[PDB]
């Protein structure tokens, strides 16, 4: 009835070990009419991000005297999931927009552009769990593509707990049926956590173990981001931490 | 669209340094320690026409939570569960939504409330628990007060007799199928200091805050980072340590208010 | 199958005589973060009101050159009634918001604060009829608590007709099943009517009689309001006009 | 949220005094007395695809009301009643809602339209009367014109044959179960004067207005005070006296238009 | 199999005549009156057969929120709306996707005629209400608007006149019924500034060969030219009645 | 309410004359002729969790269309038809609505997709085809790219097995009942010139544009004029001529991408 997540063999439903990331694909400057853009893929999670660069703000009373305003949109296309998602923003979509915005606000040097708006639009084209992170990373990279000054790049992974077993980078299968789902995002060079959420249940110990595993995953992703910055295109087949 | 709040009450560097200087001596403006909670009041059954309700005063923050129970056909994608719908209103949205969902998550994932025990006629009829949470006074750390008001409201909730098809609102059959209370503890990062239960001033100067939700047996049941700034790995490590030993005190005090 | 509303000792469903007010409880300065606040109770009708004092207005084109704009919200909490009210504003809530705003506009000296907004938020915590008036009075008192200059305080009562009998200060029972429901509000010292509505049916004579009875009720309430202003707290057990 | 209208047309003291000066002599700009109504036109069946309709010209105010009848399951709480739904639109909201409700109240509470006679198969099927009222020209005292338009539209309404399940829109069975017409009379307080049926200029300088709704045997059936100013006890006393003796004339005129 | 005659009705009948007795080249009756609303800056009622529209213009005026205004032009604010009792089955008053599109289409049509440059930082409000729908309402609305603008004295390149031309039973017809719209192969609303030979609105739903398209297009012009003269006359006399007749 | 867009980026006369000067020599900025289309890319099944999908690159314009199929009770106003619901999103509304409806009309009126073949259990159950079209990059002439994306997505759409009541999403039964592809060709009026498939710069300087939809046999299946300006009779005449001979080339290319 309800899927088994660790097979006798110690592997997960997609054949991965607990310490293995999904395949990663990143490309930059994919939209001609944006100031910066990026497509990010973790396994079957695809996100596209467009940045419309620092610009004077439409209604001025909504602008800030010392900073740029970040405007962030997290959105899922109706055909990103198995059942068709309603295009109207969900409570989930509204929360994640905020969570992602705050995450970016901690990285982007907004003080540099007073009275301006920076627009960041995210679209999940395929959801397979961890979309909030893939979105955030695509955003982070699209900002870098726009040449917007930031403290560091942002890298993230959802760490979790499957059958008592702490696992790295979740499936929708693992998300839906697991005991825990803990998306974590950092500015890896600064060891600064940018996004941090847990839904589900963990003992402090498990929390600490999972946290360590996220860091190793994040560090691998980070190097890929760095490389994507130079070559504009990066493919990474799945492998162990 | 989610955008940086333009109303933000930017608090001068001079005042911030004032507060930091105090933290360096391990004390705050109101005189509590870095790890102390503000004074807690809970008044049960404050809203009489509610099925269960609670008025929570945590420092200057006030939250009134109230429950309302109604009979519904269960959702197709959950045939043997009652429903919980949490809703938050700020009166002084988006922050309201976040609060509602964070509270919801901690109640639902913990199985503090057991939805499967809210079934009346399986597949035919279940209880829907509408939890409405009203922030009346914004004094900082609203999330922790919301959890407390929600928990208390659920525990105060009376369930009525079911004429089988019809509800009889003057025969109280029992209470909600609650397993345990839950508390959320918020820890704010201010400069190089960690502070429990940040007040209004503290929240406006913090880098970020992180909220942990616990069950009585001290299992972590939800985590939510909040705020425009970031936080180090070790900050979070210490925060949860601090949050946990705070949780014990807060749970004890909550139980006293609820009559355990 | 309706209820008999007057029993043959001359008393109402709650044991009151036709000329008796419900119990009244008033307290001021109950919200720390508002500029003025008040809780008002008539029988089982509870309202809370917060005033956010005279302040420059967000979008300036919406401000007035010679006056303050009043922004009023009449709202019922979902758990104020027996069946759960939808939090979304109802046509009733929209109309009462306007009616209450106009009432307050006749009292508050808005000319004194050009280009500013005064915010008045009302919440009904328990509805037992007459909530629009309890809301208005709470508002009136919260304004006084904020030290906002006004012509007079506002005091009100719903006067009505039960079983051909003119009655003062209605139950939900009486509201639900009565022939008439006439909420009236004044600035009592000025003998100026601030809010005036009738739903139901009355002969001109009955109208005039009910009008007289409202005045006596209003005058009693008014003294309590005055006292609440000095002591911040007032309790009044039910009694005859 | 309800806020003071910022578009509000502020009319200079000099012009106000002009008008007051005339009232002191007991006459208005258009030359009528303080207790006179404006000229009244009613055109029935103006909107052909409506079940019943009326175009009302009261001074420069124009209102087109139209009815539409549909078969609905009755509400579970009102099992032996048809439905009335009133809706108002200003074209030149909140005021629109107020108007709709005031008109509604006066039609419903008076029982001018008898909803209990709109039942077809009890508990199964009833008539819903959609009344849609469009203010086409804002010339002041819109409420009184809306009542007139509404009443006229209802009286103009044709009811169709019921295939029992289906409606047959080319066999006219009868008319609406109407007991009597109703009129609303508005009295404006301007300075120390009371004025019936205020025009556009009069409304902008008034302290407040008060509208009374009457049945033909002169029972009061709705009252609504309006405006940002106040009114004395005796003002209201006199106003209703004035309103009532005006109601008689207006009802007669209304009946002439309706063919009684 | 052999008894199953079709389901759609014939639209071209005895002689060469249509369901309402018109020939393919005949307009419906037209009625136009101006200055009908006292509190508007300009107004007009327009009627084509059983299609009635009213239009109000609230003349050039400084705009409420200034950031929404234009430095060199007036902003046109246009509302196309159908009253709930304009059709057989009650239309929901809430704006439909159709109502939103036609609002835009009509606005653009007017923008090409109105000399907006003359009034920088101002808004011109144009509200349209369909009181009875019998097809061609989008055009009746646009014309009523055009005429209400002239009534307000707002300078324009030309007046706008329009008609829906279409295809019935392989036959190209002028100015459609409800019935013809509902069962025809094609429906092609066309609107011009006739003196300038400038097309202001142009749409086709349905299906046509290029040849049929060109033929229909020619027929629309003749109809438009007749309507135009009536508009012109309505401008002088404020009231015009025109009984149906051939192009 | 529909109002003149205040965001427009008004493009200086000097730059406009530059472009016109090139038109006079019968060439454009990118170097194509007045009647040429931009380069066309089509990637099928780009969105994997969609039933069928297509990524369209036309010059710098990008559109991703995706289909989703669901079982619905047919609308009681169309008992023997499945449903098509087209939806367009611009990401960089009203224009979105126009686009959705124009595309819809050209697909529906042409009978390119046959809705009557989407019936499962007549009157009981039909297929609903949700077509969601996302404009990812606005490079001008969005409509034509939307039509191409929509047609391609439809042709890419897999239909699943129907457990009769339930869908089985790992047995692909067939494809959509499609008769033929359709193309929309947009022709822009700029100065005295007609230009096919206008780019971003061209669209900002155009008087107006007109879009023609064609079936493979070259029947006109929709027309939509667009823009703040007007166009002469003969302009439209020539535009359709031009549009039609372009349609042939574009249909051929589309078919190559679809595998005919
Ligand atoms: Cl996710
Ligand atoms: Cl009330
Ligand atoms: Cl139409």
């Amino acid at each position: 009835e309800r899927p088994k997540l660790i097979l006798d063999d110690g592997k997960r439903t997609d054949g991965r070990k607990p310490d293995e990331l999904r395949s990663i694909k990143i490309e930059l400057g994919v939209l001609k009419n944006a100031d910066g853009s990026a497509i990010f893929e973790m396994g079957n999670t695809k996100a596209i991000a467009a940045v419309y660069g620092p610009k004077e703000m439409h209604p001025r009373h909504l602008s800030l005297p010392d900073r740029a305003v970040l405007r962030v949109r997290y959105h899922m296309t109706p055909f990103s999931t198995d059942e068709r998602k309603n295009p109207a923003p969900s409570r989930r979509e509204i929360e994640l927009s905020k969570v992602i915005r705050e995450a970016l606000e901690s990285a982007v040097l907004v003080e540099l552009f007073p009275r301006t708006a920076i627009d960041v639009f995210t679209e999940i084209l395929q959801a397979d769990a961890g979309s909030r992170l893939v979105s955030l990373m695509a955003a982070s990279l699209a900002l870098a593509d726009a040449g917007i000054p930031m403290r560091d790049l942002i890298a993230g992974v959802a760490v979790g707990k499957a059958d008592g077993v702490i696992i790295l980078d979740l499936n929708e299968t693992e998300d839906m049926w697991g005991e825990a789902d803990m998306p974590i995002a950092m500015m890896p060079s600064l060891n600064q956590v940018t996004l941090f959420q847990l839904n589900g249940s963990m003992t402090p110990d498990e929390f600490r173990q999972a946290f360590d595993l996220a860091v190793k995953g994040i560090n691998i992703i980070y190097n890929l981001e760095r490389e994507a910055l130079k070559s504009k295109y990066v493919e990474f087949k799945e492998e162990g931490v | 669209m989610s955008s940086t709040p333009s109303n933000q009450n930017i608090i001068p560097i001079i005042k911030k340094e004032s507060i930091v200087s105090l933290f360096e001596k391990g004390i705050r403006q109101d005189g509590r320690k870095l790890t102390d909670y503000r004074p807690l009041s809970i008044t049960l059954d404050y809203a009489k026409k509610a099925d269960g309700s609670a008025l929570v005063k945590l420092g200057t923050t006030m939250v009134l939570a109230g429950t309302k129970l109604e009979i519904d056909k269960p959702y197709e994608d959950t045939p043997n569960q009652g429903n919980l719908i949490v809703n938050v209103e700020l009166l002084p949205d988006e922050n309201a939504i976040e609060l509602a969902r964070v509270v919801d998550r901690s109640l639902r994932d913990s199985k503090a409330l057991d939805l499967t025990k809210l079934v009346i006629e399986p597949g035919k009829s279940v209880w829907t628990v509408w939890l409405d949470v009203y922030v009346l006074d914004y004094g900082g750390n609203v999330l922790d007060a919301c959890t407390l008001a929600s928990v208390a409201a659920l525990y105060n909730t009376k369930v009525y007799k079911v004429e089988q098809i019809s509800v009889n609102k003057n025969e109280v059959v029992g209470k909600l199928p609650l397993n345990y209370p839950v508390v959320t503890i918020s820890v704010a990062k201010v400069d190089k200091y960690l502070v429990v239960d940040p007040d209004l001033d503290e929240e406006s100067i913090m880098d970020a805050k992180i909220s942990f939700s616990y069950t009585p047996d001290l299992k972590i049941v939800g985590i939510q980072k909040s705020g425009k700034g970031s936080m180090s790995l070790q900050d979070i490590d210490q925060a949860e340590n601090t949050a946990r030993s705070t949780a014990v005190k807060l749970l004890e005090e909550l139980k006293k208010h609820l009559g355990i």
